């Protein structure tokens, strides 16, 4: 899946 | 729990540690324990809870995504228990995590740095809950209802440069084009939060410049993927 | 244990679906599972255990050495504690290692690709042992000893190029360099190893020759740092 | 520390 951004680690 | 004779100021100690040897599953029990003991947490001890859960809830979401792949080009039992098996734990790491701000964080928290920041983490919590769900409409409101109220609070409280608020708006206006599927709500919200986030950073020192324009970034970064 | 009620080939299974979600103390739990069926395994089902098992201690190792490093530099009782801690789990996940060989896979193992793999994993799991021993002189003789037996098989048994026989004198090679104190034994062992190797490759198909220059590159990096 | 090449995935 295309991840989006989120806030914080990017730990996925 | 195991943390329950452990000092509070030691558990914090060891979470720092636990981060430095990348030890997450360590850094949030560590954490839990400090929240276990009932004070309410400063700043920095905020940001080592979130970033211990943020990083183990991490691994099993990327875990369950490979699984789910597999699993809808497979349509015997072995790939659907083992996902299953992956979001279980998943669904048990955001329970955690909405019970610590539950009980009895977001009630004792009445500074907006506090307050937007538990309430936040309850919508990204919820979130990730949301990935998962197949229940679903009602998990769904639940994220919207918390990020909402965040959303109040910062856009009273806070400067529109506030990393906090920047993340917050960042994190809603992901939940409303994958989650709600209001992609065209994602987008007005990360637009006019980049916009307002600029026309305030003449106001800031060189390092809370850095801090803000980091948030704004990841903003851009999502509107050249929607638009 | 838990894994008593899956089938052997869910197991394994299951086993090639965490390592691809990289969840890799799911994965060793799977293996530990099917060895426990007490059936012998296949050379497919020897790595799926190896790589499992490799990539838990080795998060561990590198945990431990963070926290050696700052506990080494701070020299209250927290960081002590909390290496003693990681140290405890690292040397539980290489008994149950251990374990697993001594009951029954080394005493079943009868060909010389499954032997040698066996033995060069009980060296490598009392080297991981010793490196954290301060009991040491007996546990670094234990790694020497399946070190050795490993390697009298290899040489009669198998070709200068094996991978398996390439990947034992690899790991012997730094045994010696860090662990026994022998820099010039293990320089010696990775050169003979390079070399001998070095003219077998004639014999190999190219896949064959991938597959034993990959670990042949191993060998000469660490010589150019020991030399 | 300097670690040195050893077998399988360099997981440490
Ligand atoms: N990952 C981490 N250990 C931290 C993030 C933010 C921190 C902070 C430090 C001082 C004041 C406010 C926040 S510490
Ligand atoms: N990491 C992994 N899953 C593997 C390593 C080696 C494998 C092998 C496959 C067929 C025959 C012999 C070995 S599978
Ligand atoms: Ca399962
Ligand atoms: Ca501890
Ligand atoms: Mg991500
Ligand atoms: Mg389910
Ligand atoms: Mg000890
Ligand atoms: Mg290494």
């Amino acid at each position: 899946k295309l991840m989006f951004k989120t806030e914080g680690p990017d730990s996925d | 729990g195991a943390m329950g004779s452990m000092e509070r100021a030691s558990l914090i100690q060891k979470a720092k540690l636990a981060e430095q040897a990348e030890r997450y599953e360590d850094m949030a029990a560590f954490m839990k324990g400090a929240v276990e003991k009932g004070e309410e947490l400063s700043c920095e001890e905020r940001n080592l809870l979130s970033v211990a859960y943020k990083n183990v809830v991490g691994g099993q979401r990327a875990a369950w995504r490979v699984l789910s792949s597999i699993e809808q080009k497979s349509n015997g039992p072995e790939v659907r228990e083992y996902r299953e098996k992956v979001e279980t734990e998943l669904q048990g790491v955001c329970d955690t995590v909405l019970g610590l701000l539950d009980s009895h964080l977001i009630k004792e928290a009445g500074d907006a740095e506090s307050r937007v920041f538990y309430l936040k983490m309850k919508g990204d919590y919820y979130r990730y809950l949301a990935e998962v769900a197949t229940d679903k409409k009602r998990i769904i409101d639940s994220a919207r209802s918390a990020y909402q109220e965040a959303m109040d609070i910062s856009k009273k409280e806070m400067p529109p440069t506030n990393p906090i608020r920047l993340g917050l708006a960042l994190n809603f206006s992901v939940f409303h084009y994958e989650i709600a599927n209001s992609p065209e709500e994602a987008i007005s919200l990360a637009k006019t939060t980049f916009d307002e986030a600029m026309a305030d950073l003449h106001t800031l020192s060189e390092d809370s410049y850095k801090d803000s324009t980091l948030i704004m970034q990841l903003l851009r970064d999502n509107l050249t993927l929607w638009t």
